[PDB]
């Protein structure tokens, strides 16, 4: 989606309800993940990409379920699955945790805004 | 470590 949240403004924490058309193409976001279990994160949207258009995701949100699959404690493989396999109409339902995905990437902190910075 | 990454 557009920019909402400018400045310093705090970013949202709380479940939002993401709801992505893409026929049959790519969402265009990556998602990432270690066992199962400690969650599965959005690392990259694809500038453009269906995500990017129709929805309202950022970089650092867990992906708490897909169609109403709960994902929170999901395998890697079984996520991207489930995505891949959701159909042409993709509700999501995603929530901000910068400090868990701040962990994945190197040299990375959340600021007090609640923004992933990468030094 | 046990990180995986995937498009979708």
């Amino acid at each position: 989606g557009s920019p909402e949240f400018l400045g310093e403004e705090d970013i949202p924490r709380e479940p939002r309800r993401i709801v992505i058309h893409r026929g049959s193409t790519g969402l265009g976001f990556n998602i990432v993940g270690t066992e199962d279990g400690e969650g599965i994160f959005i690392s990259f949207i694809l500038a453009g990409g269906p995500a990017d258009l129709s929805g309202e995701l950022r970089k650092g949100d867990q992906i708490l379920s897909v169609n109403g699959v709960d994902l929170r404690n999901a395998s890697h493989e079984q996520a991207a699955i489930a995505l891949k396999n959701a159909g042409q109409t993709v509700t999501i339902i995603a929530q901000y945790k910068p400090e868990e995905y701040s962990r994945f990437e190197a040299n990375s902190r959340v600021d007090s805004s609640g923004r992933i910075v990468t030094d | 470590k046990n990180y995986k990454q995937t498009s979708v």
